C-alpha cells in the first residue's frame, strides 16, 4: 500500500489534499471540508467508513433481495419500512436489550482493537484460538476469514479492499434512497423502479405535484 | 480540524452546549413529571 | 394537624380553588368550536389541573385556611418528602459539581501556563474527572482523615 | 493479575501482589496508599458479611419452597415474635459489636496490639496479616494460600452484587428472590425487568 500520486480523482484536473495521499484503498482525493486533516482523525474516519459500508451492505441486501422476491412470489415478506412495528415472539424492547448486550460485547472488543492494535486477538476462554489478522479493521482468523481470501499479495489486497469500500458507498447511498423513496412515494422500492421504467419521462421525483 | 476542536473547547461554546443540554433535560423532566411540590 | 393546618384532602377551600380554576378555564372554552384545536388545548389544561389537585390530595400535604399547600420543615417523619429528601438529593448533586471542579483545578495546577486550560477546557481530562463525583462523599471523607482536603498553609 | 477491561493499562499502585487484583480502579479511589490499606479491610469485612446475609435470605426460602421448613421471608422476619423483643436484641447486638469492632480496629491501626486477651493473659494471637487473624478464627487449620484468598474475594464480590439485586428486586416487585427466579424461569421471555416497568 504505497503512495499513488497519479490515481483518478473525484474532480478531474484538481489537486488532492496533502493528507489524502493514495496509500489508502478507494482514495479519490475527496475531502473538501478537510475532515481528515489530522492523522488521528483520518485513522478514526477510515474505521468509521468501513463499518458503515459493511452495515449498509447488509442493510441493502436485507431491503432489496426480500422485496424483489415478494414481487415475484417466491416469498411473502412484509414491507421493510414497517417491519419494525410488527409483533414478534417477544416485545421489541427486550429484543433491543439483548441486541445491545451482544453487539455491545462485539463493539467493545472492536473498540479495544481500535485503541490498541494487538490487545484482543486471543480467545478469553481458550487461549489457543487466535485471530490471525494484522491491520485494524480486518480481524481475519477462522471466524472473520474462514476461506483465507483476506490475506495475499500487497497488490490484490488493495483492489479487494477498494471493491469493498466502493460497494459499501453504493449501498450507503441506496439505503437512504429507499428510505426517502418510501417516505415520499408511499410504496416499495421495486414498485418505484418498475413505475419509473414504465414512464421514465414522468415517473420521477417531480411526479408529486 | 484540530484547531476547530480547540475552538469548540473554549469557555463560551462549552458553556452554551452544557446549559442547553441541562435545560433540555429539565424541560423534558417537567414535561413528563409536571407540578412536583414534594418527593414521593 | 400541625400548626393548626388541615390536610388538603379535607379542607373545603382547596376544593373550592380547584372548582374555580376549572370554571375559569371553561369560560374561554365557550369562544371556540367544540372540535377546534384551542378547545383541545384548554381541555388538556383542565385535565392537568385536575391531576395536580388530585396529586396534592394524595401526597398528604397540609393546607392552611386559604386552600394552599403549606410545607413542613421542622423534621416531621411524615413530611420528609418536602425538604429532607430533596435537600439530600441537592446536596449530593452540588457536592458532585464541587468535587469535579476541585479535581479539575488540581489536575491542571502543575503546568507551564495553567490559565490556558481554564479558558480552553481540556475536554478529555474533564471527561475523565466528571464521573468521579458519583463517589464524591467517600473521597471527600477520605481526604479529610489523611489531610489532603484542607491546605494547612 | 488479569484485566477487567482488556486493553486498559493497570493503575501504577495496583501492582498485582494483592489477592483479587484485576486492575479495577477507574475512579482513582485507591491512589493514596493509606486509603488502599483501609479499603482492603473494608472490602474483606463487607464481603464476609454479605456472604452470610445472602445465604440467610436465599437458603431458608429455597427450603421453604421445597416444604422441608416453613420460615417467614427475609423482609418479613423482622416483625415476627421472638423471646427477647426487637429493641433488647438491638441493644445486645450494639454492645457486642461495639466491643468486637473496636478490638478489630485496634489491629488495623497497629498490627499487633490486641493479640492478647485481657481475661486470660496466658493466650495470645500469633502474628498474622491484617484481615486474616487465623489461629482461633481458623480452627480447622486451612492453609491461607493466594488461591483461597482469591476465591474468598471473588465469592464475596458476587455476594455483594447478589445482596444489591435482592434489595432492588424486593423494592420493585415486592416478592422474594427465589420466587422471582421461579417466575422468570417459568417463562423467561415475558418475565424480565422490562415487564416489571
Ligand atoms: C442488615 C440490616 C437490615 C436490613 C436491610 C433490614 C430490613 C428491614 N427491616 Mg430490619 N433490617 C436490618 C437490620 C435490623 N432489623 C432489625 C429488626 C426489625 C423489626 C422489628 C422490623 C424490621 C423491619 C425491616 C424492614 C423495613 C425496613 C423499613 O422499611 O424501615 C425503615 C427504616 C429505616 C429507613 C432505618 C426491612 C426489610 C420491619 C419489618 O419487618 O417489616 C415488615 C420491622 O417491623 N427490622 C434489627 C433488630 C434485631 C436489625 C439489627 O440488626
Ligand atoms: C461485496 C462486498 C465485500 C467485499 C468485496 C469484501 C471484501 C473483503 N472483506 Mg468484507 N465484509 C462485507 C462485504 C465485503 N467484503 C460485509 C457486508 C461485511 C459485514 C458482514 C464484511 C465483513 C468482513 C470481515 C469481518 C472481514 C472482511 C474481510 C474481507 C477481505 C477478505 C474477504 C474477501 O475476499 O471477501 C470476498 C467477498 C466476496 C467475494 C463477496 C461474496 C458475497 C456473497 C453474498 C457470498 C456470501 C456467502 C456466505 C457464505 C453466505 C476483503 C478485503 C476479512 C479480512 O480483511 O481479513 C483479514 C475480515 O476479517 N469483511
Ligand atoms: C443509490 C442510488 C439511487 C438510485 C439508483 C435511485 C433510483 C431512483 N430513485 Mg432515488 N434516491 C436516492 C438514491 C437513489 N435513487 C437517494 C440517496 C435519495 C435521497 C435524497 C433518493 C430519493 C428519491 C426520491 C424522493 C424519489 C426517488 C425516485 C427514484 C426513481 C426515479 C428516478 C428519480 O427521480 O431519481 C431521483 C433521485 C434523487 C432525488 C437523488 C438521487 C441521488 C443519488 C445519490 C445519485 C444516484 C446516481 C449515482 C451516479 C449512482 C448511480 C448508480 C447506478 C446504479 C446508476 C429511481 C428508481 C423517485 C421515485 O420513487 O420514482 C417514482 C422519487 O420520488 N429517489
Ligand atoms: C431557590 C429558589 C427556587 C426553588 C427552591 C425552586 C423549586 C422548585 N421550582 Mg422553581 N423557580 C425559581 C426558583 C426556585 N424554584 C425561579 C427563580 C423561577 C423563575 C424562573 C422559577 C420558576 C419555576 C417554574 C415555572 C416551575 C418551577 C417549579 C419548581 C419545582 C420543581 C420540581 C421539579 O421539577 O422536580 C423535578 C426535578 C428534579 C427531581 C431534579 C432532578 C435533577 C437530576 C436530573 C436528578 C438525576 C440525578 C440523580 C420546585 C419546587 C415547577 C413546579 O412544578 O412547581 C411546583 C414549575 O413549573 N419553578
Ligand atoms: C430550630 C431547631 C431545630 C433543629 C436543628 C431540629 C432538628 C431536627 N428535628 Mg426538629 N423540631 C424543632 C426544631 C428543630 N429541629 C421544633 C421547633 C419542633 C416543634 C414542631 C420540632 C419537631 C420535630 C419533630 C416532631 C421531629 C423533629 C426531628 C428532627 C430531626 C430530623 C430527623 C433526622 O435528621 O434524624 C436524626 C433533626 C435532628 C425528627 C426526629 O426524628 O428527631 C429525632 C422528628 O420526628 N423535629
Ligand atoms: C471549582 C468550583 C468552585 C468551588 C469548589 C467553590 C467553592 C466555594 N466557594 Mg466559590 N466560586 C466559584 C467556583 C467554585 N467555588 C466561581 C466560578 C465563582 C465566581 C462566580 C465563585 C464565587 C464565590 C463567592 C463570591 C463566594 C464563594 C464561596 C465559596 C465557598 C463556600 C461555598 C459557596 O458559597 O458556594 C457558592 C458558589 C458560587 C456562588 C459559585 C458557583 C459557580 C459554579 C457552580 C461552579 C462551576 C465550576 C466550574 C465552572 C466547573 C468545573 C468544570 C471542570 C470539570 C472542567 C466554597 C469554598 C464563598 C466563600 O468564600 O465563603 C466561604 C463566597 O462568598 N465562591
Ligand atoms: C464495600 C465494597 C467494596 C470495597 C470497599 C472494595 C474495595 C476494593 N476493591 Mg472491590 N469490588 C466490590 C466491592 C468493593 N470493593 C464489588 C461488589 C465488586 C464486584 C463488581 C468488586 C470488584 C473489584 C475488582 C475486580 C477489583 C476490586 C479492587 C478493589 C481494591 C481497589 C479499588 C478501590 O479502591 O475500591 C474502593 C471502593 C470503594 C471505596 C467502595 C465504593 C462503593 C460505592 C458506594 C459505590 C456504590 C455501589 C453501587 C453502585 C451502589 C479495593 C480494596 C481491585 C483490586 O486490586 O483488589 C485487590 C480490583 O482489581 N474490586
Ligand atoms: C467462599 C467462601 C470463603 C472462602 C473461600 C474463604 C477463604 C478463607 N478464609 Mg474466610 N470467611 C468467609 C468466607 C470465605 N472465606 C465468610 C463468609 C466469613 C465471615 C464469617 C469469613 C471469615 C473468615 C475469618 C474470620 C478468617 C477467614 C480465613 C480464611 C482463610 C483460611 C480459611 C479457609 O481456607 O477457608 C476455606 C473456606 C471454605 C472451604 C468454604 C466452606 C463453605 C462453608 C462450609 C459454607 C457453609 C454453609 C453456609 C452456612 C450456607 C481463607 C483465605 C482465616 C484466615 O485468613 O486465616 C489466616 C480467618 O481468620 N475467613
Ligand atoms: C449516506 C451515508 C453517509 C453519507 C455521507 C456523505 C455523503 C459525506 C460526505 C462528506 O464527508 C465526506 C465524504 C468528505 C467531506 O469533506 C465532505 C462531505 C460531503 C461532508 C451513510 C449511510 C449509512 C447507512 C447505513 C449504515 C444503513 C444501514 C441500514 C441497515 C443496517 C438496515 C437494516 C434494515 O433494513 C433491513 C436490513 C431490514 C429492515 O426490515 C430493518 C432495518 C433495520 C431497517
Ligand atoms: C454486607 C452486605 C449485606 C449484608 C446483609 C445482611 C447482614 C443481611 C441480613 C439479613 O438477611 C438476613 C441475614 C436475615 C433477614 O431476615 C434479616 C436481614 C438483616 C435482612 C452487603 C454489602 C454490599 C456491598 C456492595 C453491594 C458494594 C458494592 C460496591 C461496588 C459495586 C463498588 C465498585 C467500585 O468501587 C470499585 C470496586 C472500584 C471503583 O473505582 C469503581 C466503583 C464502581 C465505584
Ligand atoms: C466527548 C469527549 C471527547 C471530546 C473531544 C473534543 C475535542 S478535545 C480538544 O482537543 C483539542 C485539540 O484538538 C485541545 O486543544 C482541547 O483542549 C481539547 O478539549
Amino acid at each position: 500500500f504505497a503512495p499513488d500520486p497519479n490515481r483518478p480523482l473525484w474532480f478531474p484536473g484538481s489537486t488532492p489534499p496533502p493528507w489524502l495521499d493514495g496509500s489508502l484503498p478507494a482514495d479519490f482525493g475527496f475531502d473538501p471540508l478537510g475532515l481528515a486533516s489530522d492523522p488521528d482523525s483520518l485513522k478514526w474516519n477510515v474505521q468509521a467508513e468501513i463499518v458503515h459500508c459493511r452495515w449498509a451492505m447488509l442493510g441493502a441486501a436485507g431491503i432489496f433481495i426480500p422485496e424483489l422476491l415478494t414481487k415475484i412470489g417466491i416469498l411473502n415478506t412484509p414491507s421493510w419500512y414497517s417491519a419494525g412495528e410488527l409483533q414478534y415472539f417477544t416485545d421489541t424492547t427486550t429484543l433491543f436489550i439483548v441486541e445491545l448486550f451482544f453487539i455491545g460485547w462485539a463493539e467493545g472488543r472492536r473498540w479495544a482493537d481500535i485503541l490498541k492494535p494487538g490487545c484482543v486477538n486471543t480467545d478469553p476462554i481458550f487461549p489457543n484460538n487466535k485471530l490471525t489478522g494484522t491491520d485494524v479493521g480486518y480481524p481475519g482468523g477462522l471466524w472473520f476469514d474462514p476461506l483465507g481470501w483476506g490475506t495475499g499479495s500487497p497488490e490484490k489486497l488493495k483492489e479487494l479492499r477498494t471493491k469493498e469500500i466502493k460497494n459499501g458507498r453504493l449501498a450507503m447511498l441506496a439505503v437512504m434512497g429507499a428510505w426517502f423513496q418510501h417516505v415520499y412515494t408511499g410504496t416499495g422500492p421495486i414498485d418505484n423502479l418498475s413505475a419509473h421504467l414504465a414512464d421514465p419521462g414522468h415517473a420521477t421525483v417531480f411526479a408529486a405535484f | 480540524m484540530r484547531d476547530l476542536k480547540t475552538y469548540l473547547s473554549v469557555a463560551p461554546v462549552l458553556s452554551t452546549l452544557w446549559f442547553g443540554a441541562l435545560a433540555g433535560l429539565l424541560i423534558e423532566i417537567n414535561r413528563f413529571f409536571p407540578d412536583a411540590l414534594t418527593f414521593p | 394537624d400541625i400548626s393548626g393546618l388541615t390536610p388538603c384532602k379535607d379542607s373545603k377551600q382547596f376544593a373550592k380553588r380547584e372548582k374555580q380554576q376549572i370554571k375559569k378555564l371553561e369560560s374561554s372554552l365557550k369562544l371556540y368550536a367544540p372540535e377546534s384545536a384551542p378547545a383541545l388545548a384548554l381541555n388538556a389544561q383542565i385535565e392537568k389541573t385536575k391531576r395536580r389537585f388530585d396529586n396534592y390530595g394524595k401526597y398528604g400535604l397540609l393546607c392552611g385556611s386559604d386552600g394552599l399547600p403549606h410545607l413542613i420543615v421542622n423534621g416531621d417523619q411524615r413530611h420528609w418528602g418536602e425538604f429532607i429528601t430533596p435537600g439530600i438529593l441537592f446536596l449530593y448533586i452540588a457536592g458532585w459539581i464541587g468535587w469535579v471542579g476541585r479535581s479539575y483545578l488540581i489536575a491542571i495546577s502543575g503546568e507551564k501556563k495553567p490559565a490556558m486550560k481554564e479558558i480552553i477546557i481540556d475536554v478529555p481530562l474533564a471527561s475523565r474527572i466528571i464521573f468521579r463525583g458519583f463517589i464524591w462523599p467517600v473521597a471527600a471523607y477520605r481526604e479529610f482523615l489523611n489531610g489532603d482536603l484542607i491546605a494547612k498553609d | 493479575k488479569g484485566e477487567w477491561l482488556p486493553g486498559l493499562p493497570s493503575p501504577a499502585y495496583l501492582d498485582g501482589s494483592l489477592p483479587g487484583d484485576n486492575g479495577f480502579d477507574p475512579l482513582g479511589l485507591a491512589e493514596d496508599p493509606e486509603n488502599l490499606k483501609w479499603y482492603i479491610q473494608a472490602e474483606l469485612v463487607n464481603s464476609r458479611w454479605a456472604m452470610l446475609g445472602v445465604a440467610g435470605m436465599l437458603l431458608p426460602e429455597v427450603f421453604t419452597y421445597l416444604g422441608i421448613i416453613n420460615v417467614p421471608k427475609w423482609y418479613d422476619a423482622g416483625k415476627s415474635e421472638y423471646f427477647a423483643s426487637s429493641s433488647t436484641l438491638f441493644v445486645i447486638e450494639f454492645i457486642l459489636f461495639h466491643y468486637v469492632e473496636i478490638r478489630r480496629w485496634q489491629d488495623i491501626k497497629n498490627p499487633g496490639c490486641v493479640n492478647q486477651d485481657p481475661i486470660f493473659k496466658n493466650y495470645s494471637l500469633p502474628p498474622h496479616e491484617c484481615g486474616y487473624p487465623g489461629s482461633v478464627f481458623n480452627p480447622l487449620n486451612f492453609e491461607p494460600t493466594l488461591e483461597a484468598k482469591e476465591k474468598e474475594l471473588a465469592n464475596g464480590r458476587l455476594a455483594m452484587l447478589a445482596f444489591l439485586g435482592f434489595i432492588v428486586q424486593h423494592n420493585v416487585t415486592g416478592k422474594g428472590p427465589f420466587d422471582n427466579l421461579v417466575q422468570h424461569v417459568a417463562d423467561p421471555w415475558h418475565n424480565t425487568i422490562i415487564n416489571t416497568i
